[PDB]
């Protein structure tokens, strides 16, 4: 998402993905 | 009943369903082998193809090995370059490569998978759906936007486009706008909208606009699953996390950390205002839209538990004095930072992303009046050299209204029931 989640809830979402 | 067999593919159906019944069976090393086989005889067979991305879809999940799925989404794109491919089988093989593509973390992938699947399929909505989430993940809403606008478009009642078209107006400050396409989305019941996210904003945009129904969706993402509690409304939970919105020291356990920022309070006020005197540039604006008016600034140390090399020369003993406690560096769900906030500033109510951090504020400039922090029913003010400790995952609101500025430092700490072995492999946020 480009931007990170750091005091709030606003992105997509907030992590990003590393499979199993 | 998809369609999944070409011409040719039907005339060898016996082969390709005994290879089927092997995988279906949970035989997947003998099912890889047979369609294996069967691509070797028949290279241009699109369900021979499918039968062995299938397989090693299989076989990553049997081995939780990511590697292996990686060779399952390269066949899933071969099944899409053999002649012939009938379409349910072109749409099964590609929607499937970009979830994969999505669960591994490749998300421009993903995005590439998607564009052409919406290519291929012009007239489902549904792939259209998919490819504005697509967009979303890459951070691209400008192009998530026209996504879902072309949707509502065509389908205007569809629940799923309606409730991200409504984040996606949120997410850009469109906050009354936002309010009909979250409720109305969500009031679908359409597959897909039943998603934390959307209570979470819907309740948010309410409650700045003056809508006292915030509460009522609240509610009902609670009785969802969505919410710990309608108080506690992070969706990047551990569950069973001790959960108050107020701690004491010896309840976190970091009684090291507190004593260490509160007997060397004054260094850490020091280097901060040192760095407001003549490096102000370190001080970047707050950029998560959670202002109502005013000004507000926070100069960053450590972020997802990774130290800012540049932002430690401003304040080199407060991050010398930080390195001895790896349950806030280590933090990679919390930040260590400076905040200054100035007069004529409130902070809507709001709550952080996750559970799995409490929050320390140790007091460094406190006007005597004017500056408090409210979290969860319990409203408190800071003092100088004192550290208090919040849970931001409950909702909490702040105000300036002092006639100078307020400088707190903040140090995230991991929640302090979580295990070594969550610390380490938690996703940072
Ligand atoms: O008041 C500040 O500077 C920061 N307050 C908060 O909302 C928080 O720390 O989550
Ligand atoms: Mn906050």
């Amino acid at each position: 998402n480009q931007g990170k989640c750091k005091d709030g809830l606003g992105e997509y979402t907030c992590t990003s993905l590393e499979g199993f | 009943k998809p369609k999944l067999l070409n011409k040719f593919d039907k005339t060898i159906k016996a082969e390709l369903d005994a290879a089927e019944k092997l995988r279906k069976r949970g035989k997947i090393e003998e099912a890889v082998n047979a369609f294996k086989e069967l691509v070797r005889k028949y290279p241009q067979s699109p369900r021979a193809r499918y039968g062995k991305a299938q397989c090693e879809d299989d076989l990553a999940e049997k081995r939780r090995s990511n590697e292996v799925l990686r060779g399952a989404i390269e066949t899933y794109q071969e099944v899409a370059s053999l002649p012939d491919v009938p379409a349910d089988l072109l749409k099964l093989s590609l929607k499937r490569r970009s979830d994969r593509q999505q669960f591994l973390g490749h998300m421009r992938g993903s995005l590439l998978t998607l564009q052409r699947l919406v290519q291929l399929f012009p007239n489902d909505t549904s792939l259209k759906n998919d490819l504005g989430v697509g967009y979303l993940l890459i951070g691209d809403n400008d192009n998530a936007k026209k996504v879902y606008e072309e949707v509502l478009s065509v389908t205007p009642n569809d629940g799923f486009a309606k409730v991200h078209y409504g984040f996606i107006l949120k997410a850009q400050n469109k906050i009354a706008e936002s309010i009909p396409y979250l409720k109305e989305g969500i009031e679908s019941g359409d597959p897909g909208t039943d998603d934390g996210r959307f209570y979470f904003h819907l309740g948010d945009a309410m409650q700045r606009v003056g809508n006292k129904e915030a509460y009522k969706w609240y509610e009902l993402g609670h009785k969802r699953g969505h919410f710990a509690s309608v108080w506690q409304r992070s969706l990047y939970n551990v569950n069973g996390l001790k959960a108050q919105p107020w701690w004491t020291p010896k309840e976190t356990g970091y009684t090291e950390l507190v004593k260490s920022l509160e007997r060397n309070w004054k260094l850490i006020r020091d280097e901060g205002l040192a760095v407001m005197d003549k490096a102000k540039g370190l001080f970047l604006p707050e950029d998560e839209n959670l202002r109502e008016k005013g000004d507000w600034s926070q100069f960053t140390l450590w972020q997802q538990g990774r130290r800012n090399e540049n932002a430690c020369k401003g304040a080199p003993k407060t991050c010398t004095l930080l390195e001895k406690f790896p349950e806030t560096t280590g933090c990679r769900r919390g930040q260590i930072k400076y905040s200054i906030m100035h007069p004529g500033t409130h902070v809507w109510p709001a709550t952080g992303p996750t559970n799995c951090r409490l929050r320390m504020h140790l007091g460094l400039v406190i006007p005597k009046e004017g500056c408090k922090i409210r979290c969860a029913n319990e409203t408190k003010t800071w003092e100088e050299g004192k550290v208090l400790i919040f849970d931001d995952s409950f909702e909490h609101e702040v105000w300036q209204d002092a006639s100078s500025f307020r400088l707190i430092f903040i140090v995230d700490v991991w929640h302090p029931e979580l295990t070594p072995q969550q610390r380490r492999s938690l996703p940072a946020i």
